[PDB]
């Protein structure tokens, strides 16, 4: 989800861009500004919400011991999905 | 034109001679010097690239700062750098020489040898492997290949 | 057995594509050994194996003559090897990426880049955080 | 035999401390307050000496 | 009583005599230091500096502290005579690359927060 | 008036950072005055701002020719202060890699000593063996020399499958390299002329001057900390202690070569006796839990978090722990105030006292003899200056 | 248990004395040393043809650092700061805040590679395998500034080396 | 449910390793 | 004041001075001292260079990490100038040559390039411009160097009215062409002097004084549109000055008078070298021309600097020109030369 | 208390306690305290005046024979009226034993040099003087050993800052290395690690 500033400088995923009157931009002359193009927030936004038939789901991030510490997520609320505090994967009980 | 062609060819010849005969000073400070010794060992054999140690600064082309530079040592390193005839090059090897490394916050350590001498190549690692140092040396060779001394003189 | 070694030398001359290929490899890599081709990069690097050589000479790469933008006929370096062949070439594994391809991910670079130091593509550090203290903006209208 | 001095102890000329960092500093001597986030009291037993806080600024490179 | 063990001197008079010996040694040594280290200062500059360093500690009234100061001065002189110090060490006494720091209240107020 | 000379720091035989102020009459050495501190980095003060784990890598960089031995000395000091015991397999791995480290150090010492004297070739032959040994280091830890492999509580990781076989393959061939080195040096009359009766030290003077290791055993003193004050599992391996008779450079060189052979013997015993089991102490308040446990169980996660942020507290007290490092007795005086950071850590390096004895050892000798004596003391200045 | 290294005696029979005299006058041990060097001359050298050939390395080798991702592309790092706390050189600088979607993520992740000692303690401390030491070791630069890595540089390194990094982790993780 | 697998010496131990000095006489009278 | 350009720190290497300076001509004699003084206090320095990068290496240690940035430029290309002055609040011009090359004459380096620099800096919004001229700049001077200097200062004032113009007189220092130039005249046996140097008065100024004056003029808000003359504290006859130079170097001084036409012939002869000439006709004219007296202009003391006399700093330049027999001779051993100070 | 816990040695503990009582009986003029730690290390706390008579005894007595001086260092404890703890570690090869001798001093009180007892002490005492400022009387050649020439202060004191007061760089105007007040692009980040819960009840102090 890259985006450009009024100066033409690419904005990073941290939302940091040099102002129009900032001298520090001179550091990029005759060179470039390193920017990572794979924005994690947009990438996790594309993952679908998993429908599971239990009130409590378990997530370890996939890969077993190659993931994150295994946590349990409550799915009682029907107004929102259950989000993993490590991975960002979303879960819900079937509704409608 | 013919003059630009001549000076470009002469630049090529001189750069080839200088990058093919690189003589570093016999100079090392700490653990990184051990990795440098391993670069001269038969497995890597830097001599096969034309790189030969010489003890005298008058007879050396390259300074490799291989180890921590202390405050007590800094004037001596500056002295032996100044006594190298030109052209001369400096390779900073290892975290200590690069920026202070493990001992960055010490009262008695210079935080990077670039505070004392200008540096052409920075080689990271603690220590860099002998192969990493060889890569840095070849990078310095490619940097010497790009010099345009005679062209710039001709354009003056 | 001198005739055997002479015939092996002539065989090495013939196995590099004739005299021109033999001299090309001799002047580009200072080595004229002929080995079994293991695979080829998308960038043009070729990989050869010969287990009859001792450990360290049993695997090698012939670098491509043209990478991303530059002419690498004479100027080559180890950073040109892409990661999969980097793993095979340093003997961190026994399987080339041809028989054991790496796991595909959508965020993995499709184009390997070498050491770009000294070029306009070089990395330039900068602070990645936002401005911390916000200054008061005076009103734009006269006060009397 | 001992020499029987009668003056208060002063070692400033021997410590190698710059003049500015002797006469312009103010030290605080105190028992540190318990961190309110925890109930343990083991960090409130000893006395601490600390110096006055001076200026910190942003490095133009790296911030 | 105060039951204190001396270092070299029992009272202030012997400590002052040792101070005078060290001062004479430094004063004699200064011209040799100027010649050997190839300094661009005058002999008067070096002696003025020596005097200044001695004057820095004029307020000390403890004979043990005076004895230790004389010990340190003798160490510095021995370092200088044997050319263990280099030119950078000798010139460090003069602070030739440090900008002059203001002392009056107003200039310090303008430049920053330090008292 | 004697001529005064700066021998180093920028000198081939000065080891990079040693400035030796020499007073000479012709080439006769009237006086040696070593000036050190050109590699003083303030390690002992820096350690006071680290946790014990954070302080561990500083020991790799003291005697950078013998890394895991320094790690072992520091780990033994901390384990003594913690009143805990490393598991047996960790102790066997420690002894095995300590003897590999002794091989590395003795190769460096002997070949650089020969290079100072003028025999340059054996350095190249033996540094390929050093290279192979470096691979064993990197395979076990990921680093060629500064492993940080040996930690208080045991070792960081278990041996990868297949490492023991490769170590055996190297060990069954190293003896022939030793034989070639001895064929080049031991009976050579030039080498003997350069080493025999040079730097002769008496046993009484060696003891009074604080010498240790070969600097003692070359003078006939029958002392080896592995025999007299064993640590880990050294009381379970058979080896001999080489003892000199003249106290000179030649006997010390012979002693070091024989110590290499005995190290090969010990390595063989270690390879054949390696037991199964865990490789760090089964106490998660000291050694971190396995990564799978950390990601599954609450106590393991808490202990991982605390050990990697605060570190373990060490009970208050002070210990002087010494080992028979390849360069002599290497010791740590460690003072714990009860917190998770060491209060004081004085490092005792054998090279300190050995180099302090250099002026005594050089009496009546020439310049080249002093070069040989510097080589025979086996000095590394990372541990001398700290 | 000990042995003597230099406590032997020579036999004084005329045969041994004459052999010693012949060694003294005809330089036999010097010829032995010459023979050893001649033997080494005809051995195959141990030199590898760098950079076309490389030295062997382990899956555990510690190289240039990288920041990793989950298979969905989400960053693994959740700004716990254990790597920053454990780092023996204080080479890591971390700043964090809640993201626009409420996630716990870093805004600053800097490693000073001229301060770093490449000990690998950061990757041991990391609970989610976010920061790693990769296999790359050929990343020398011409300026000091290029070795002060920010978060974008480390994420680019992860994206560039993940294929190798994942295989090395798969090879080694059962020992960790 | 597999067996414990660790780097260990082969059954019966490793083959004997030489360490002693070997400098043959190798000369005439 | 643009918060990122608000001074911070103690004024040392890691501090922030608040100055962003583009220094044209930074690879020469005065440029290294100016860059060192800017980097001492934590300024951001931009170095436009046309020479080989190997020839800029000595400027790298002069600033903390990130504080000295090197960029290529072309004196005949205004886009390069725009590129290197885009983000600066201070522009210093130290570009100059003491001889004419086949690509750049005196008018190119002293009129056209300063005018382009001033105009581009004015367009780009640079706040402060420092331009270096000569004390003896004159539209009717016998030296074309000084005529070009006068024309160039006129054009710089036309294109950047708020410029600060600084006119030094014969800077001496370790890398100078003044003290070293007169000390290198011994290689020819005698010392040729027009009229034996008896009709020439010189007022040379120390290099560090000039560099500190430029720094202080940057820091002085009143120095905006003024013209300064940087001269030393003493005035000497050329004969006495050269005799003092040879005495400090402990070389035999053999002065002889050479007529103006013959000296011009010698200068033209030396002008034919494709390398750096040993001397030129213009150099001959400038050496034998008296320094102007300009009391109405402010000087170094108006910027808080007491001028360093030559007698305290001649040895640091001329010790290198001594034989081994005289290397250790001390500074106060030479008996300073006579001065004609009004 | 099996595999995890370090084993005890009562025999060595008893032997060291008996020898400490022996030493205290022989030299009551100087010995202030004797201690045996639980990992079997013997410490003897003495008055400073007894540095030479005690060490000599431990070196020369037929039943001590502590011929080796392994190490000699100092510890700085600013809360004590006598700031500096002086520590001698001795090794007896005849009896295969080690002993530690401890004494104290302040900033202005000299300690007798022990070069006449152990020559190895020479450099060690220099290092102490270099790092802590403790003056040793009758030292043959006392001067800095580890610090730079002209260095001011004693870095190993607790009140000396970690980065010191001055740093070094090459200056081109003067063409030499110069020392200037230290400025850090990144300040060392102080960490507060101590847990507010007591770790070891066996070392709890009375609450005053
Ligand atoms: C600004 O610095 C300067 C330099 O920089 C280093 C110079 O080289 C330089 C040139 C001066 C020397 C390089 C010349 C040294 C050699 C002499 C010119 C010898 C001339 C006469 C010889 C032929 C000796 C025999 C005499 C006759 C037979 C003719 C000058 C003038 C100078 O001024
Ligand atoms: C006659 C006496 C006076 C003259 C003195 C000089 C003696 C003759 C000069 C010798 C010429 C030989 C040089 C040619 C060798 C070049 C080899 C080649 O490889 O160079 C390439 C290109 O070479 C250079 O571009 C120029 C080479 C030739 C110089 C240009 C022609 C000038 C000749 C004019 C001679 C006149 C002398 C002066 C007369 C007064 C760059 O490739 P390189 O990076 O290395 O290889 C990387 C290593 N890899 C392959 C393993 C990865
Ligand atoms: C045994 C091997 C050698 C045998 C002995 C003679 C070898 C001759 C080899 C000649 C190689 C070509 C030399 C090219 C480099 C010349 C020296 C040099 O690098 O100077 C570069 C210099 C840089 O000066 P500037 O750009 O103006 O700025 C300086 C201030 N910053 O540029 C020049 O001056 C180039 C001038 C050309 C010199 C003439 C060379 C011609 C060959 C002469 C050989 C003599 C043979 C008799
Ligand atoms: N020195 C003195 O006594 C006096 C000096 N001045 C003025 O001070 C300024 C600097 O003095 P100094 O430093 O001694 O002169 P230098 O020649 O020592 O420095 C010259 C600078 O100008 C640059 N330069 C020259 N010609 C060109 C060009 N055509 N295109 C681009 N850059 C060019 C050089 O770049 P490169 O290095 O690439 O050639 C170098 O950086 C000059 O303007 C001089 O007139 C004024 C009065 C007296
Ligand atoms: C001829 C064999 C190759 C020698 C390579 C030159 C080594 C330069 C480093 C100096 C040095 C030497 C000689 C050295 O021997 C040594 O060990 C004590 C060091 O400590 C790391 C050194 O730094
Ligand atoms: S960078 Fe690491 S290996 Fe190199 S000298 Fe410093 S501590 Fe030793
Ligand atoms: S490898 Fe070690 S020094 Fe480097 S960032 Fe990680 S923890 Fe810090
Ligand atoms: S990289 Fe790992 S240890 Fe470091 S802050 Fe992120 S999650 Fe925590
Ligand atoms: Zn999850």
């Amino acid at each position: 989800g890259v985006r450009t500033s009024p100066t033409g400088e690419k904005v990073t995923h941290t939302g940091q861009a040099y102002d129009d009157g900032d001298y520090r931009r001179v550091r990029f002359s005759d060179r470039q500004k390193e920017v990572n193009e794979n924005f994690a927030i947009d990438l996790i936004a594309e993952q679908p919400v998993s429908e599971v038939g239990s009130r409590v789901i378990s997530c370890d991030g996939g890969g077993g011991a190659l993931g994150h510490p295994r946590v349990y997520i409550n799915l009682d609320k029907e107004t929102k999905t259950g989000t993993c505090g490590y991975c960002g994967l979303q879960f819900r009980q079937p509704h409608h | 034109s013919r003059g630009e062609y001549v000076v470009a060819k002469l630049d090529d010849l001189v750069n080839w001679a200088r990058r093919s005969s690189l003589w570093p000073m016999t100079f090392g400070l700490a653990c990184c010097a051990v990795e440098m010794m391993h670069m001269a060992a038969p497995r890597y054999d830097m001599d096969r690239f034309g790189v030969v140690f010489r003890a005298s600064p008058r007879q050396s082309d390259v300074m490799i700062v291989a180890g921590t530079l202390t405050n007590k040592m800094a004037p001596a390193l500056r002295k032996v750098y100044d006594q190298m005839p030109e052209p001369r090059y400096v390779v900073s090897m290892g975290s200590c020489a690069n920026g202070g490394g493990y001992y960055h916050y010490s009262y008695s350590v210079v935080r990077g040898c670039d505070r004392i001498v200008p540096v052409d190549i920075y080689v990271p690692g603690c220590p860099p492997t002998a192969e990493a140092l060889l890569y840095g040396i070849l990078q310095l060779q490619r940097k010497i290949k790009r010099e345009k001394r005679l062209r710039i003189w001709y354009r003056r | 057995e001198l005739v055997q070694v002479l015939r092996r030398g002539l065989q090495q001359v013939s196995g590099h594509g004739g005299l021109r290929g033999y001299l090309r490899v001799l002047f580009r890599a200072n080595d004229v050994r002929v080995g079994t081709l293991v695979g080829e990069d998308k960038y043009g690097n070729k990989y050869y194996e010969d287990n009859k050589q001792f450990f360290g000479r049993h695997r090698w790469v012939i670098y491509t003559t043209e990478m991303n933008g530059r002419d690498t006929f004479w100027d080559v370096d180890g950073s040109m090897v892409p990661p999969e062949w980097h793993r095979w070439l340093h003997c961190m594994t026994d399987d080339p990426p041809t028989t054991k391809p790496p796991t595909a991910r959508k965020y993995i670079w499709t184009n390997h880049k070498f050491n770009v130091s000294g070029t306009p593509q070089q990395y330039v550090p900068y602070s990645t955080t936002r401005k911390k203290i916000q200054e008061w903006v005076p009103p734009s209208t006269p006060y009397k | 035999q001992l020499i029987a001095v009668d003056e208060k102890l002063d070692i400033t000329t021997l410590t190698g401390v710059p003049e500015e960092h002797i006469k312009t500093r103010k030290v605080r001597i105190f028992v540190p307050a318990r961190n309110n986030m925890q109930s343990g009291v083991n960090n409130t037993k000893k006395w601490k000496m600390e110096f006055d806080t001076r200026e910190r600024w942003e490095n133009p490179l790296m911030g | 009583g105060t039951s204190v063990k001396p270092i070299f001197s029992r009272d202030m008079n012997e400590a002052k005599r040792r101070v005078r010996e060290l001062y004479r040694a430094w004063y004699r040594e200064v011209p040799n230091t100027v010649h050997l280290f190839q300094l661009d200062i005058s002999v008067k500059q070096g002696r003025d500096k020596v005097r200044e360093m001695f004057m820095k500690n004029a307020h000390v009234t403890d004979p043990r502290v005076v004895d230790l100061l004389v010990i340190k001065g003798k160490m510095e002189l021995e370092e200088t005579i044997n050319v263990w110090k280099q030119r950078t060490h000798i010139m460090r006494f003069f602070h030739e690359t440090e900008a002059p720091r203001p002392t009056d209240f107003l200039s310090k107020f303008y430049v920053g927060h330090d008292p | 008036s004697n001529l005064t000379l700066n021998f180093g720091p920028q000198h081939p035989a000065a080891h990079g950072v040693l400035r030796l102020v020499m007073e000479l009459s012709g080439e006769m050495v009237r006086k040696c005055d070593p000036h050190i501190g050109l590699l003083h980095r303030g390690t002992e003060k820096l350690i006071e701002y680290k946790t014990y784990l954070q302080a561990l890598p500083y020991f790799d960089r003291l005697d950078y020719v013998s890394m895991m031995c320094n790690e072992q000395a520091y780990s033994l000091a901390v384990e003594k202060l913690l009143n805990i015991q490393p598991p047996p397999r960790a102790q066997w791995i420690r002894v095995l890699f300590g003897e590999i480290t002794r091989l590395l150090n003795h190769i460096m010492a002997v070949t650089t000593h020969a290079l100072d004297i003028g025999a340059m070739t054996p350095f190249f032959w033996m540094f390929e063996e050093r290279e192979k040994m470096f691979e064993f280091y990197e395979r076990v830890s990921g680093a060629r020399m500064h492993a940080a492999y040996i930690r208080p509580g045991g070792v960081h990781q278990d041996l990868p499958l297949g490492l023991l076989d490769d170590i055996y393959e190297f060990s069954k061939n190293f003896s022939f390299r030793i034989d070639e080195l001895e064929e080049m040096l031991t009976n050579n009359r030039i080498w003997r002329n350069r080493t025999v009766d040079i730097g002769v030290v008496t046993a009484e003077d060696a003891l009074n001057y604080g010498f240790s290791g070969v600097m003692l055993r070359g003078s006939g003193i029958q002392w080896d900390l592995r025999k007299t004050q064993p640590y880990d599992v050294y009381d379970q391996v058979e080896f001999d202690v080489p003892i000199g008779s003249r106290g000179d450079c030649y006997d010390r060189y012979l002693c070091r070569v024989e110590e290499m052979r005995q190290s090969l013997r010990i390595i063989s015993q270690c390879l054949n006796k390696m037991p199964p089991g865990e490789i760090k102490v089964d106490d998660a308040k000291v050694s971190p839990p396995k990564r799978a446990e950390m990601k599954t169980s609450m106590e393991s996660l808490i202990h991982h978090f605390k050990l990697y942020t605060e570190g373990y507290q060490v009970p208050p007290g002070a210990t002087y722990t010494a080992i028979e490092a390849p360069k002599g007795e290497f010791g740590v005086y460690l003072v714990s105030d009860g917190s998770s950071r060491p209060y004081r850590c004085k490092i005792k390096a054998p090279g300190f006292a050995h180099l302090a004895g250099l002026d005594k050892m050089s009496k009546g000798h020439m310049l080249a003899d002093v070069v040989a004596i510097i080589g025979t003391q086996d000095i590394v200045f990372g541990e001398v200056d700290r | 248990t000990y042995k003597f290294v230099n406590m032997r005696e020579p036999s004084m029979d005329m045969k041994s004395v004459t052999d010693r005299a012949a060694q003294t006058l005809l330089w036999t041990e010097l010829v032995r040393g010459l023979g050893m060097t001649l033997s080494y001359l005809f051995r195959e050298p141990a030199t590898i043809n760098y950079p076309f050939e490389k030295g062997p390395l382990s899956p555990r080798f510690r190289g240039e650092h990288a920041l990793r991702r989950y298979p969905s592309g989400e960053e693994r790092c959740i700004a716990c700061k254990l790597c920053e706390a454990v780092c023996p050189a204080q080479a890591i600088t971390i700043e964090a805040e809640p993201r626009a979607d409420g996630s716990r993520r870093t805004t600053r992740y800097d490693i000073d590679m001229t301060k770093c000692i490449y000990c690998g303690f950061c990757q041991e401390a990391c609970p989610v395998d976010a920061i790693v030491e990769g296999p790359n070791f050929e990343f020398s630069t011409e300026t000091h500034e290029e070795l002060l890595y920010n978060k974008e540089k480390l994420l680019n390194n992860g994206d560039k080396w993940e294929a190798e990094i994942a295989a090395n982790i798969q090879a080694d993780y059962l020992y960790r | 449910a597999s067996k414990v697998k660790q780097d260990m010496p082969p059954p019966g131990g490793y083959g004997p390793i030489d360490y002693k000095r070997n400098l043959p006489r190798r000369g005439l009278s | 004041l643009h918060h990122a350009l608000i001074p911070h720190g103690k004024g040392g290497r890691s501090s922030v001075s608040g100055i962003v300076a583009t220094v044209f001509g930074a690879t020469g004699f005065l440029g290294r001292y100016v860059v060192n003084h800017l980097g001492r206090m934590g300024s951001q320095v931009i170095v436009p260079y046309r020479c080989e990068p190997y020839d800029t290496m000595h400027l790298r240690p002069m600033g903390d990490l990130g504080q000295i940035i090197f960029m290529e430029w072309n004196g005949k290309d205004k886009d390069s100038i725009r590129k290197v002055v885009e983000h600066s609040n201070v522009v210093i011009n130290l570009v100059g040559r003491e001889w004419e090359t086949k690509n750049f004459d005196f008018e190119d380096v002293f009129v056209k390039i300063p005018h382009a620099i001033a105009q581009v800096s004015k367009e780009a919004g640079v706040e402060k411009l420092i331009h270096i001229s000569h004390l003896n700049a004159d539209i009717k001077s016998p030296s074309r160097y000084l005529r070009s200097k006068a024309v160039g200062e006129k054009e710089v004032r036309a294109a950047f009215p708020e410029a600060t113009i600084i006119k030094p007189s014969d800077i001496f220092g370790r890398e100078d062409r003044f003290l070293n130039y007169f000390a290198s005249m011994r290689w020819f046996g005698g010392v040729p002097l027009i009229s034996l140097g008896k009709e020439t008065v010189k007022q040379p100024v120390y290099i560090v004084d000039v560099s500190k004056g430029i720094i202080n003029a940057i820091k002085d808000p009143d120095a905006k549109g003024k013209t300064f003359a940087f001269v030393g504290p003493n005035r000497y006859l050329l004969f006495d000055l050269v005799q003092y130079i040879f005495a400090v170097a402990y070389r035999p001084f053999l002065p002889y008078p050479l007529p103006h036409f013959a000296y011009r012939w010698v200068g033209r002869l030396f002008e034919v070298s494709p390398f750096e000439p040993w001397t030129t006709r213009d150099k001959v004219e400038r050496v034998h021309m008296s320094d102007m007296t300009l009391p109405h202009l402010p000087g170094l003391e108006d910027l808080g600097i007491q001028a360093t006399p030559l007698e305290l700093k001649a040895i640091e330049v001329l010790r290198r020109h001594r034989t081994y027999r005289w290397l250790t001779s001390e500074m106060e051993d030479v008996k300073p030369a006579k001065t004609v100070n009004i | 208390t099996r595999p995890t816990i370090r084993p005890r040695n009562d025999v060595v503990h008893k032997q060291l306690s008996a020898f400490g009582q022996y030493v205290a009986e022989i030299l009551p003029k100087y010995v202030q305290q004797v201690q045996v730690s639980c990992f079997n290390e013997l410490e003897i706390f003495i008055h400073p005046d007894g540095v030479i008579p005690v060490l000599t005894f431990l070196r020369d007595h037929t039943n001590a024979q502590f011929k080796s001086l392994a190490d000699l260092t100092a510890v700085d404890v600013p809360t004590r009226q006598n700031r500096f703890e002086i520590v001698y570690n001795l090794l007896s090869l005849r009896f295969n034993s080690r002993i530690r001798v401890k004494t104290y001093t302040d900033e202005l009180t000299p300690i007798e040099s022990s070069v006449t007892v152990y020559k190895a002490a020479n450099w060690y005492e220099r290092e102490i003087w270099d790092m802590f400022g403790v003056f040793f009387a009758n030292h043959p050649d006392l001067r800095r050993i580890l610090t730079d020439y002209g260095f001011e202060g004693h870095p190993f004191r607790k009140d000396f800052p970690l980065s010191g007061y001055v740093e070094l760089r090459y200056d081109d105007e003067v063409k030499r290395v110069v020392a200037e007040p230290v400025e850090l692009a990144q300040e060392f980040r102080k960490f507060d690690l101590n847990s507010p819960w007591e770790a070891f009840p066996a070392y709890r102090q009375p609450p005053e």
